[PDB]
């Protein structure tokens, strides 16, 4: 529905 | 890039610095893909020449062999041992492992897991014991220019680690070629099956492999497609590399500030369902102090 994602990040999941 | 170290460089000879890796000449080739289903997002156009001066690269990703060599001579301490965690796919966590509530969006199979790192990859009570060979993950961009610097090496430029992943052919969808299983057989260790529910392992592997899995592309180079993505040293955007610039067309190193570093190549974790990131002119991005189970890397060096 969005870019998948590969790259889960840190900043993230804040 | 400027790193800061509690280790001191060990002196090292050419011939040392140059085991298995391959030489690259000097030479231009045509980076980049314009696949009419890449995401716009990702920036993997326009497909132009980029000239490159010669470079060495690593024939197989860092394995955690040789990592465990770095650790041991610097007392290095991983970017997920400060933090305490690392990213786990939700499928090899093992069951009553404690584990953050926390939430990648858009990315419910990504788990938070303490005490995940290079040596215990799906969290407390995991090891590599078997997985000597195997890349090395849970080691960020900052942990991966640690280990390059020590060894006498550094990170590819995206322009340079395309150019060696692709082998000698000239805008082939894959390493090999523009088929994914030529023959019937499967070249490189990424997802089979319905992501993210069951991966059926068709291709030998659900986690990863070892470094030397498969057949090298026509450099000598194993795994760049699947496996574990690897970080490249430049800054990532979707648009810089758009101008036509010396800057951008002559030994390109990205832009010169950014918020993530890019990675390349796809993972054990890729399918056409979902990323379709796996293709060689695919690329996408991290945040330099992040980790995941399905990252690692590869050095370059110049000669
Ligand atoms: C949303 O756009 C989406 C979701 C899953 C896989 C692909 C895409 N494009
Ligand atoms: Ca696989
Ligand atoms: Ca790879
Ligand atoms: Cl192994
Ligand atoms: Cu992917």
């Amino acid at each position: 529905a969005t870019t998948p994602l590969c790259g889960p990040s840190r900043a993230s999941i804040l | 890039h400027m790193p800061s170290f509690d280790f001191d460089i060990p002196r090292r000879s050419p011939q040392e610095i140059a085991k298995g890796m391959v030489a690259i000449p000097g030479g231009t080739f045509r980076m980049g893909g314009e696949d009419p289903d890449a995401f716009p997002e990702d920036g993997e156009g326009p497909v132009r020449t980029v000239r490159l001066s010669p470079f060495l690269i690593d024939r197989y990703a860092v394995s955690n062999r040789q990592f465990a060599a770095f650790v041991k001579a610097t007392g290095y301490v991983t970017d997920a041992e400060r933090y305490g965690w690392s990213f786990v796919f939700h499928a090899h966590v093992a069951p009553g492992t404690p584990v953050m509530d926390a939430v990648v969006p858009e990315a419910p199979w990504w788990v938070a897991v303490p005490g995940a790192y290079w040596k215990a990859p799906e969290g407390p009570g995991s090891s590599i014991t078997d997985r000597p060979n195997h890349p090395v993950v849970h080691v960020s961009w900052n942990d991966a220019v640690a280990y390059a610097t020590w060894a006498g090496k550094r990170l590819p430029t995206e322009a340079e680690w395309e150019m060696a992943a692709r082998g000698g052919l000239d805008q082939a969808r894959y390493p090999w070629g523009n088929e994914l299983t030529p023959r019937g057989r499967h070249r490189c260790n990424i997802w089979q099956g319905t992501f993210p529910v069951h991966d059926t392992g068709e291709d030998g592997y659900t986690g990863t492999a070892p470094v030397n899995a498969f057949a090298p592309n026509g450099y000598g180079l194993y795994n760049v497609a699947g496996n574990v993505w690897e970080w490249c040293a430049d800054w990532w955007s979707a648009d810089w590399h758009a101008t036509e610039s010396p800057a951008t067309r002559i030994d390109p190193r990205g832009p010169e500030t950014g918020t993530a570093r890019v990675t390349k190549g796809g993972s054990f974790l890729c399918h056409e369902s979902y990323c379709n990131r796996y293709r060689v002119a695919a690329r996408t991005c991290n945040t330099p102090d992040s980790s995941a189970a399905h990252t690692g890397f590869r050095c370059a060096a110049d000669p």
